């Protein structure tokens, strides 16, 4: 079973950055796809960052387009999303994933398998 | 542990879990047995750890292909439809849920790859994979291309490279053979060679991922794409005129994408295993049943011969069938992540060029 433990988070103020980390272990090669997702109170899980293992491509939602960025460090076995220009409404319990295959975009979350513990970003105005 | 005398079920948050909670309201008002529907987030791995501790729910709805793990953990109950119910479903759908030679789960939905095609450049899309090249240099004259689709993903490029021959492992009544391979025979050479052709000939661009195929398909610059029902939407909303038909074949061989059966698995420390037959057999798989949940959030096309028939009125979903049917069921066995990393990366390197065809399918076979 692939696994993954979080961390990362914190509660900074508006204007600030963050990263967030996700170790992944265990039959870990194989994976083709590792994403970032976060989930507001009470409301939808959004996809926010996704990452092709094999050849590096990444994908964004509009939320986030050009104030993150997911980075993965192989020698490591960790993920990261660095989490530039923190705004209020980036507050949200921040997820990663893990899939083998994919059949749709990497952004959706019904594709991935595996998914950490959920950590609670704050950015505060 | 699990309470008797009412099912609990499990499906995933995509699902029409709302109709599905009216069938198991009907169910309810006829037998008196609660049926209450939930989707838990992490579905797919928290039934494992939930199921093996005892625990868990009645009945879980998930892709055919984990069903194999659980099966192999004893995670789920030997289903024991007969023949008459058996007849009511597809043959092949019934394929999907063997595990070691026994039916563990009720098929309920089919999915796999159709030809998109935007039918104001392509009234008359092509039936084969040789005529793309020239449809290809037709529309470069207009500004336009002929086919784009997601190359970075084995999923996407199987349908080609297992038309003429090419398979993952090979099915052989109810059971997989793990040592023989099927992505380096004279058909998966042939599919991939021709696939490498199509770039060469700057018919494709190797770095075409689902974003860009997407984007272009929606945008009006290509006139055929390759996807699954999951992108009708997006499609809808771009206003393309767009239709899905049967793939194209290759060497006049049907295209064999990958096919992926919504099921119904019951927890094997389940003691409501009668009612949760009953429920899936009597009110679920019925037409009433599947129409309940397809209301809700479409099942695209459906296990069930008879609504089938009826949904397939939609010749979108009768491509989705026909394309099922010429497909190759994925496979339910943990192998089925070495032959993604190794097709991925034998694709990958035939298409960038960095390695022949021949070349990259002898390392994929190999490990």
């Amino acid at each position: 079973q692939v696994q993954l433990v979080e961390s990362g988070g914190g509660s900074v103020q508006a204007g600030g950055s963050l990263r967030l980390s996700c170790a992944a272990s265990g039959k870990i090669h194989e994976i083709g796809y590792l994403g970032w997702f976060r989930q507001a109170p009470g409301k939808e899980r959004e996809g926010v960052a996704a990452l092709m293992t094999f050849q590096g491509q990444t994908y964004y939602a509009d939320s986030v387009k050009g104030r993150f960025t997911v980075s993965l460090d192989n020698a490591k076995n960790t993920v990261y999303l660095q989490m530039n220009s923190l705004k209020p409404e980036d507050t949200a319990l921040y997820y990663c994933a893990a899939a083998y295959w994919g059949k749709q975009s990497p952004l959706i979350s019904w594709d991935y398998s595996y998914w950490g513990q959920g950590t609670q970003v704050t950015v505060s105005a | 542990k699990i309470e008797e005398g009412k099912l609990v079920i499990w499906i995933n948050g995509d699902k029409g879990y709302n109709g599905l909670a009216e069938v198991g309201k009907k169910f309810e008002k006829d037998t008196g047995i609660k049926v209450t529907v939930e989707h838990p987030d992490k579905l797919e791995e928290k039934f494992p750890q939930v199921a093996a501790t005892g625990d868990g729910p009645d009945i879980i709805f998930w892709a055919h292909d984990r069903f194999g793990g659980y099966a192999q953990s004893g995670l789920l109950a030997e289903i024991t439809p007969d023949k008459a119910f058996q007849d009511k479903l597809y043959p092949f759908t019934w394929d999907a849920v063997r595990y070691n030679g026994k039916l563990i789960a009720y098929p309920i939905a089919v999915e796999a790859l159709s030809l998109i095609y935007n039918k104001d450049l392509l009234p008359n899309p092509p039936k084969t994979w040789e005529e793309i090249p020239a449809l290809d240099k037709e529309l470069k004259a207009k500004g336009k291309s002929a086919l784009m689709f997601n190359l970075q993903e084995p999923y996407f490029t199987w349908p080609l490279i297992a038309a003429d021959g090419g398979y993952a492992f090979k099915y052989e009544n109810g059971k997989y053979d793990i040592k023989d391979v099927g992505v380096d025979n004279a058909g998966a050479k042939a599919g991939l060679t021709f696939l490498v052709d199509l770039i060469k000939n700057k018919h494709m661009n190797a770095d075409t991922d689902y974003s860009i195929a997407e984007a272009a398909f929606n945008k009006g610059e290509t006139a055929m794409t390759i996807n699954g029902p999951w992108a009708w939407s997006n499609i809808d909303t771009s206003k393309v005129n767009y239709g899905v038909t049967v793939l194209p074949t290759f060497k006049g061989q049907p295209s064999k994408p990958f096919v992926g059966v919504l099921s119904a698995g019951i927890n094997a420390a389940s003691p409501n295993k009668e009612l949760a037959k009953e429920f899936l057999e009597n009110y679920l798989l019925t037409d009433e049943g599947l129409e309940a949940v397809n209301k809700d959030k479409p099942l695209g096309a459906v296990a069930l011969k008879s609504y089938e028939e009826e949904l397939a009125k939609d010749p979108r979903i009768a491509a989705t069938m026909e394309n099922a049917q010429k497909g190759e069921i994925m496979p339910n066995i943990p192998q089925m992540s070495a032959f993604w990393y190794a097709v991925r990366t034998a694709v990958i390197n035939a298409a960038s060029g960095r390695q022949t065809v021949d070349e990259a399918l002898k390392d994929a076979q190999t490990p």
